[PDB]
């Protein structure tokens, strides 16, 4: 009885932008390389694109598959275009908040694409990890899947920490009116906010649950954005960060090996003092996340 | 995108055309907080 696996990747306006088709081979490569399915299980790549981004990940794939360890693999693409489409209802009283800078642009919304991908995908896509493109796997993408079970009850996504400090400046405001808040605050006891490289988007348990349906009305959204005097630029992000402050019971907390973030840019913008307690990250590295266009290692 | 803004007030990006003043993170100065 075939079991499918669904990993899906934004990969837009890839066209004449070498560094963006250099990190996807990055990705891509180890991706494949280290992982490992069992015979009956399929692997199903999902990308967002545009026309001529589907033609250069093809190409692209062509090079990388079929997989040196023999498993199924499936490639689907979805259009850009399509889905900034279904997510503009949902999604549009949220971008005001989240998206670079103001109002409302259709260009912005296919940012927000993990917060109503229950909504988006087929119901027959119980589960779909989202990943980064600008990642490099260090271990077999099989595994991640078993996280899933740990979810306890009421939680919809999973999700690494954020490993700057960049939430202990956007919630200044409310950490100044606040002082005794965990909100912005690094781990192990504060509430540093999320990072979207690598999310583990349950769609049934989205679709089913009460909560999360809730916070995405515009009245809700509004009202936790005033609450936490928030805005930010970073999409979906910014709305997973802000809500989990308010309900963390929805969100599955990933060990900070499974979306190991390089940027360091928030260090050397007012935070060298406390930017280590937020960046510490130790254990066996899963994914390396080169954000801002920072250098992998090797 | 936009570059974040490096003031503590105001909008994500810097130079939010909404904003005048710029109170910066401790340690730093300047219009956007270079110095
Ligand atoms: O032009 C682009 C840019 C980005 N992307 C996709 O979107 C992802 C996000 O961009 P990058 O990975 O370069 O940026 P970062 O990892 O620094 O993310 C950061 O800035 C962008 C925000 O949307 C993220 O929420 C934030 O963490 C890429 O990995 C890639 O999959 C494209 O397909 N085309
Ligand atoms: C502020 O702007 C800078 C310059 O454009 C970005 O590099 C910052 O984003 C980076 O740090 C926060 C992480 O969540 C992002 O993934 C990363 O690109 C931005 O906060
Ligand atoms: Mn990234």
């Amino acid at each position: 009885v075939p079991v499918d696996y669904h990993l899906l990747m934004m990969f837009t306006k890839a066209e004449h932008n070498a560094p963006l088709q250099a990190k996807a081979r990055v990705a891509l490569s180890s991706l494949l390389r280290l992982a490992k399915f069992e015979a009956h299980e399929v692997l199903n790549l999902h990308f967002v694109s545009e026309e001529a981004s589907r033609e250069v990940a093809k190409a692209l794939l062509r090079e990388l598959l079929p997989p040196a360890a023999g498993f199924k693999c499936k490639v689907i693409f979805h259009d850009v275009a399509v889905l900034t489409d279904k997510l503009f209802p949902v999604v549009e009283a949220m971008q005001k908040y989240f998206s670079a800078g103001s109002g409302t642009y259709y260009s912005d919304s296919i940012f927000f694409l993990s917060v109503a991908m229950h909504q988006i995908m087929p119901k027959e896509i119980p589960r779909i990890i989202q990943l980064d493109l600008d990642l490099k796997y260090k271990t077999n993408i099989r595994e991640l899947f078993e996280e899933f079970d740990n979810f306890l009850p009421g939680a919809v996504i999973g999700i690494a920490r954020e490993m700057q400090p960049v939430y202990r400046h956007t919630f200044w405001q409310f950490r100044h009116e606040n002082p005794k808040t965990r909100v912005g605050d690094p781990p192990p006891e504060g509430l540093p906010g999320f990072n979207s490289g690598v999310m583990l988007l349950n769609l049934e348990a989205m679709r089913q649950s009460p909560l999360y349906s809730h916070l995405l009305e515009p009245s809700w959204v509004q009202q936790l954005a005033d609450k936490y005097h928030f805005r930010g630029h970073l999409g979906d992000q910014d709305f997973f960060t802000m809500i989990g402050m308010e309900h963390p019971e929805l969100f599955h907390v990933l060990d900070c090996t499974w979306n190991r973030q390089l940027c360091t840019w928030w260090r050397d913008h007012g935070y060298s003092d406390v930017f280590q307690a937020y960046f510490r990250c130790e254990g066996h590295v899963k994914i390396y996340h080169g954000n801002c266009n920072t250098p992998i290692p090797e | 995108q936009c570059e974040s803004n490096p003031c503590l007030n105001g909008g994500s990006c810097k130079d939010d055309i909404n904003s005048y003043e710029c109170w910066c993170p401790f340690g730093f100065e300047g219009k956007n907080c270079e110095l």
